């Protein structure tokens, strides 16, 4: 799942997915579209032309000037689609856009055809649906098959079906705030309320698991030392707060590390981030090791491998 | 958003804690600024206690008039000033330390013979129990030894004559900016300065003075300059104390009521009971 | 018109040059202004920070203003 | 010139400071013109203007109401008060602390801090029926 | 029976000269009353306006109150 | 509560009992709604000047303590008087100390059970709401039948 509001964008999330994750992996990422705008495909669609993704993704919307049968009618494109791909040696990757067209659009032709449903104005039909087609996004033999789950819920509506099928039917469910992205940083996802259940707990390893708590009880604990400590004074500031805010500015904002998505757009490198650095360099280097970086020369730096140099060739 | 009661308690709840944030902020800047920039009054209190007590060893020798003070037949004590709202925790020690000092010296067999101070001193002292000897009423922020003449001129005659031997400074101090430690030293009696008198004048030991000129006027500047320049303890105690638990309450007091308003966002799940209604109307 | 609650999708970027990077500031005005001179009730005193907020937001939020059926060329 | 240091305090904080060397105060006695090689006199300083040359000949007219002379083996500190004490000033103390105080005695102080959320403690302080409406 | 919420519909025109002339307890000592409640919520704001109408005000009317054997005869 | 069962049996019947979260979330001896309704011989010709007195400060107290919250919790104990302390001590020793086993009541706990009289349940209520049995503290009034448990634990630990 996906959380959050602006930041990162369709942009950076299909143009850095276009590319890395189709070279690294073997596989045609195809996207959908339920409920867009009638104006955004003369303008989104040109994204394709920076980014060389539409020859290798399937682009179906359905904006919205239609009904809701003739508009919510496009998840026999995707599973027909993304079936042929996935079960032959490929892994298909969906993309969809909101949940406003199913829910509306199922909701309403489903109560509005003189019968009764489910109550909070909702339909019957969203277990089987949600449920039905929330596990067919599964690995095979032959290929995985991954979708985006783009859902929106309905304004934090925890006694509808957007917070149950949503917090439900997904799995991991990444927030994206406006903190990250307005200090002038290139990944504005946030460390904080966005991680797995296998992610940071003991069904991992030493790497996952001594990066998950050294980052999130250091970025947890560092958190509060530079602004809950802003309204009175820097003059009780010791060993913790000058490392914790050395550590978490400097790792917070040179761990940030740049995809393929300005390689052929802005002019930044970066390639790829491999887990051996940013596994094995956040959790020793960015407690209270090598202090040599800062936080202009560290940035732009493909996780911790980048940084090393930076710090005495910059 | 809200409903009712809701729409009362979170403009409620804004307001206060908007009202405690400007207050707290405007009390934490008038605080530091006015501490830090009043905490450094020692002029007096080291010039005259250096000077008096590194050239009383060949004056003062002789005859010292601040050795007995008073007879030993009452005891006095004090009382914390307290003229911003909420003082924090000058109440409890002001009157726990008075009414334990004040009842535990003097139960053995002396009086009371308490000096009010400040707007907490009216209250504290003459509508609590006790003494109410004198109460100095207008003070302030701004202390000086000009309008502080009740003390040392109402105890005076009590300090320097035969009433009240020993006595108890119980003033709200505060050695740190959000330690605030009452004290009560023992005053009126001996002041025991003998920081420099452990050697003789090696200058000219003359002067146009005696032993009145050298007891009358150190213990004005002393008693004026300790319990003058001591007076800043209870203001930046009081107006810390009360913006650091106005900002710290309230994020966590009343703005725990705004968790309450989470419980409206179910609230709004009883609206679609009256769709049901429908079914036995509108959707027969 | 509100301060901070009207607002539409294009904005001043789209319209002439001189109301693109030289006349496009009513959020700092505005909440410079509002948010430093509407809290002045408990929190007195202005430092240099706030007064100069009042002035400019003030005068010329006031003053700059189209009445009711006012021409703007 | 200047010479021996010949620093002031007053009631509070330090009223003057810097060397001082021709300094002609006037002392307990009367008019005197002390400079720099005195020995140790400890006086008593009233009320007057007295012309005394600060630093690089700085010939200022220090005019207080209090002064103790304290004259050292070389320095000169003058330990200053804010106001003397002498006929009346403190002797109305004991009749008007007594007598205000024997009776009702009101403390009213500034307060710029906390005279301004006397309307948003007091306006925001009542209607209970809504704060009080949490269950048990 | 709160005061306040209970307004007749002929008020004291149905009565004698002593019951509608002798009937000024009505605004005076319900809207005093409420005064000195509601005005002391904070640090004691109390002073003579609030002392000298709450024993007039609201302690004479604290002693009458209809009980189980209430006779007007 | 808001159905025809307390409607139609709180009208249609004698007592208008009920069965409170409160007293059985807290941890007290009865577990029982006392404060809902009562019967019809707790007034004054028929109840006595126990009942009334009782009934009168325990309502007064229980009253003004439980409905101070508004102001003596969320500001705390700075704007509070002998109102607060009285009310607080009255209500929270009185209301503490009321509930008791029943036999059944003690084996279903872990305290015992002791029957206490009217005499002392009657009379306890003009000294530990009053000034005169109200030095106790909350472990001594806890689980106390009426002034033989409260007179003896309080008095004798």
């Amino acid at each position: 799942g996906l959380f959050g509001g602006a930041g990162v964008g369709k942009t950076v999330n299909m143009m850095e997915l276009i590319r890395n994750i189709a070279i690294e992996h073997s596989g045609y990422s195809v996207f959908a579209g339920v409920g867009e705008r009638t104006r955004e495909g003369n303008d989104f669609y040109h994204e394709m032309t920076d980014s060389n993704v539409i020859d290798k993704v399937s682009l179906v919307y359905g904006q919205m000037n239609e009904p809701p049968g003739n508009r919510l009618r496009v998840a026999l494109t995707g599973l027909t689609m993304a079936e042929k791909f996935r079960d032959e040696g490929r892994d298909v990757l969906l993309f969809v856009d909101n949940i406003y067209r199913y829910t509306l659009a199922g909701t309403e032709v489903s109560a509005l055809l003189g019968r009764m449903p489910s109550a909070v104005g909702y339909q019957p039909t969203l277990a089987e649906e949600m449920g039905v087609l929330q596990e067919r996004i599964t690995s095979t033999k032959t290929g995985s098959i991954t979708s985006v789950q783009a859902v929106y819920v309905p304004a934090d509506d925890l006694t509808d079906p957007s917070p149950a099928t949503t917090f439900a039917h997904l799995d991991a469910t990444v927030v994206l705030s406006r903190q990250i992205a307005s200090l002038g940083i290139y990944p504005a996802v946030d460390p904080l309320d966005s991680t797995s259940r296998q992610l940071d707990p003991l069904v991992v390893g030493q790497e996952h698991y001594d990066t998950a708590r050294g980052v999130q009880s250091i970025l947890q604990r560092y958190q509060e030392l530079k602004d809950i400590i802003a309204i009175l004074g820097m003059d009780e500031l010791s060993e913790e707060d000058k490392l914790v805010v050395a550590r978490a500015r400097k790792i917070q904002r040179f761990l940030s590390q740049p995809f393929f998505v300005a390689e052929v757009f802005t002019g930044s490198p970066g390639k790829y981030v491999s887990l051996k650095d940013t596994i094995r360099g956040f959790k020793g280097i960015m407690e209270g090791e090598y202090d040599h970086l800062p936080e202009q020369a560290f940035y732009m730096v493909g996780s911790i491998e980048e940084a090393v140099e930076k710090a005495k060739k910059l | 958003a809200g409903a009712k009661d809701i729409r009362s308690k979170i403009a409620s709840v804004q307001n206060t804690q908007k009202i405690t944030k400007a207050m707290e902020m405007v009390a934490a800047s008038k605080m530091r600024k006015s501490q830090d920039r009043m905490a450094a009054s020692r002029p007096y209190a080291e010039t005259m206690r250096k000077v008096i007590g590194h050239l009383a060893h060949g004056n003062l020798e002789y005859k010292h008039p601040y050795l007995e003070d008073r007879d030993v037949k009452r005891v006095g004590y004090l009382v914390v000033s307290t003229d911003r709202g909420l003082a924090g925790g000058l109440n409890i020690n002001l009157f726990k330390k008075l009414l334990a000092e004040m009842k535990t010296w003097t139960d053995k067999g002396v009086q009371a013979d308490l000096a009010m101070i400040g707007s907490k001193g009216v209250s504290f002292f003459n509508s609590v129990g006790g003494n109410v000897v004198a109460q100095v009423t207008g003070m302030g922020d701004n202390p000086s030894l000009s309008e502080l003449i009740g003390p040392v001129k109402v105890m005076l005659q009590a300090y320097d004559e035969g009433r009240l031997d020993k006595l108890y400074i119980v003033s709200n101090k505060f050695i740190n900016t959000m330690s605030q430690v009452p004290t009560i030293s023992q005053l009126l009696p001996l002041p025991a300065s003998d920081d420099d008198d452990l050697k003789h004048k090696s200058w000219d030991y003359l002067y146009e003075p005696d032993p009145k000129a050298l007891l009358d006027t150190l213990l004005r500047r002393y008693v004026e300059s300790q319990v003058y320049q001591g007076v800043v303890e209870n203001l930046a105690s009081e107006q810390a104390a009360r913006m650091v638990a106005m900002k710290a309450a309230t994020d966590n007091g009343g703005s725990l009521i705004k968790e309450l308003q989470l419980v409206y966002n179910k609230a709004r799940q009883a609206s679609i009971t009256q769709e049901l209604t429908e079914i036995v109307s509108g959707a027969a | 018109v509100n301060p901070g609650i009207s607002v539409s999708r294009v904005g001043g970027a789209a319209q002439t040059k001189i109301m693109k990077k030289l006349s496009g500031g009513i959020r700092t005005a505005l909440a410079q202004y509002r948010e430093l001179a509407a809290f002045s009730q408990f929190a007195s005193d202005l430092d240099d920070a706030t007064r100069n907020q009042l002035d400019h937001g003030q005068k010329v939020t006031e003053l700059l203003k189209q009445k009711q059926y006012a021409p703007m060329s | 010139a200047m010479t021996y240091h010949l620093d002031v305090v007053s009631a509070e904080q330090q009223m003057f400071s810097g060397l001082v060397e021709k300094i002609q105060v006037t002392g307990s006695e009367g008019e005197l013109g002390i400079y720099p090689g005195h020995a140790p006199l400890l006086t008593a300083i009233k009320p007057g203007m007295i012309r005394i040359v600060k630093q690089h000949g700085h010939e200022e007219f220090i005019y207080l109401s209090g002064g103790i002379l304290e004259v050292q083996p070389g320095n000169v500190t003058v330990l200053a008060d804010t106001a003397i004490r002498g006929q009346d000033l403190d002797e109305a103390r004991a009749m008007e602390a007594k007598r205000k105080a024997e009776e009702h005695i009101s403390s009213s102080h500034g307060d710029v801090d906390y005279a301004q959320a006397s309307a948003e403690l007091a306006k925001a302080i009542a209607q209970l029926r809504v704060i009080e409406l949490t269950k048990k």
